[PDB]
């Protein structure tokens, strides 16, 4: 019984519990799609992390090896 | 930057050290000491469309007076006609993890070493010996970040 | 000198020549290791009885809810990141011719 809660799973009700069939055909597609785009985003942004503490390690050698 | 300048100096095709001879002997017509001075610096650059300081002209003989004698001899001229005929600190570093294979944020020798075998040409002992300390320019061993960017000025 | 400048020059020369192989190559060991990755985490789609689909439609809309979260909270390291990068780059960062020829002969 919690209002973020009962609110947030209720986005569900209002965007699929409602129509058609041949519209939900045509939408867990595009409801997939988007993850697939989100799950790249997010592979990219891990690929990126993983490099950024490679260019930190290095930096933080050289405000050291030039003291 | 500098020895990437001899190295078109010693590759100058002798039809070319021909017309820089040529027309160094020119430009060389009233000195004494029989070099490019300041008066035959100052007649060449305002004759060819310029103005400049004589305390900025000794500025552009110093920069190849490996003789500090304030005149430009010809095989300091060279040296002067191949600063006048690169790679980006922003491509030199994802550059440089490909060579620091370990990760640690250095280029130490076996590093650099199996780098040079993987050329294709072939290696030698005595290429390794200057090229480690043409990096090395304190010693440690290893080539850090500053190194590597004034070790490879201009490499294509 | 040992060797030639000119030597020196072609091996120097010839390190990036392969370093940019080296990396050429690293960018398509990775962009394998994504679409690898983006078939074990988007295992694509294959169809359902019209009510019993519904319940998987719920399910990817709210698998979307969770997966722009998890990319969120990744997002705001790359960002945290960035920032200190610039503060750490600052740091440290305290720390004619053919014109001749033609007028001569
Ligand atoms: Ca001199
Ligand atoms: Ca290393
Ligand atoms: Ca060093």
């Amino acid at each position: 019984r919690e209002k973020k809660k009962i609110l947030a799973e209720r986005r569900k009700v209002l965007a699929i519990d409602h129509l058609n069939e041949d519209q939900l055909r045509e939408k867990a597609k595009e409801l997939w799609q988007s993850i697939y785009n989100l799950e790249a985003e997010k592979f990219d942004l891990q690929e990126k992390f993983k490099q950024q503490k490679y260019e930190i390690n290095v930096l933080r050698n050289r405000i050291n090896d030039n003291q | 930057m500098d020895d990437i300048y001899k190295a078109a100096v010693e590759q100058l095709t002798e039809e070319q050290k021909n017309e820089f001879k040529a027309a160094f002997d020119i430009f060389v017509l009233g000195a004494e000491d029989g070099s490019i001075s300041t008066k035959e610096l100052g007649k060449v650059m305002r004759m060819l469309g310029q103005n400049p300081t004589p305390e900025e002209l000794q500025e552009m003989i110093d920069e190849v007076d490996e003789d500090g004698s304030g005149t430009v001899d010809f095989d300091e001229f060279l040296v002067m006609m191949v600063r006048s005929m690169g790679k980006s600190e922003e491509e030199l570093s994802d550059l440089f993890r490909m060579f620091d294979k370990n990760a640690d944020g250095y280029i130490d020798l076996e590093e650099l070493k199996i780098m040079l075998q993987a050329t294709g040409e072939t290696i030698t002992e005595d290429d390794i010996e200057e090229l480690m300390k043409d990096g090395d320019k304190n010693n440690d061993g290893r080539i850090d970040y500053d190194e590597f960017l004034e070790f490879m000025k201009g490499v294509e | 000198s040992k060797i030639s400048a000119s030597r020196k020059l072609q091996l120097k020369t010839l390190l990036l020549q392969i370093a940019k192989q080296e990396l050429e190559r690293e960018a398509e060991e990775r962009r394998g290791e994504k679409g690898r990755a983006l078939s074990t985490r988007a295992q694509p789609l294959e169809l359902l009885g019209f009510a019993e689909l519904q319940d998987l439609a719920r399910q990817l809309h709210a698998r979307v809810d969770k997966v722009d979260e998890e990319r969120y909270d990744i997002e705001a390291k790359v960002t945290k990141n960035i920032t200190e990068i610039a503060d750490l780059t600052q740091k440290i960062f305290d720390l004619s011719a053919d014109a001749m020829m033609q007028a001569l002969l």
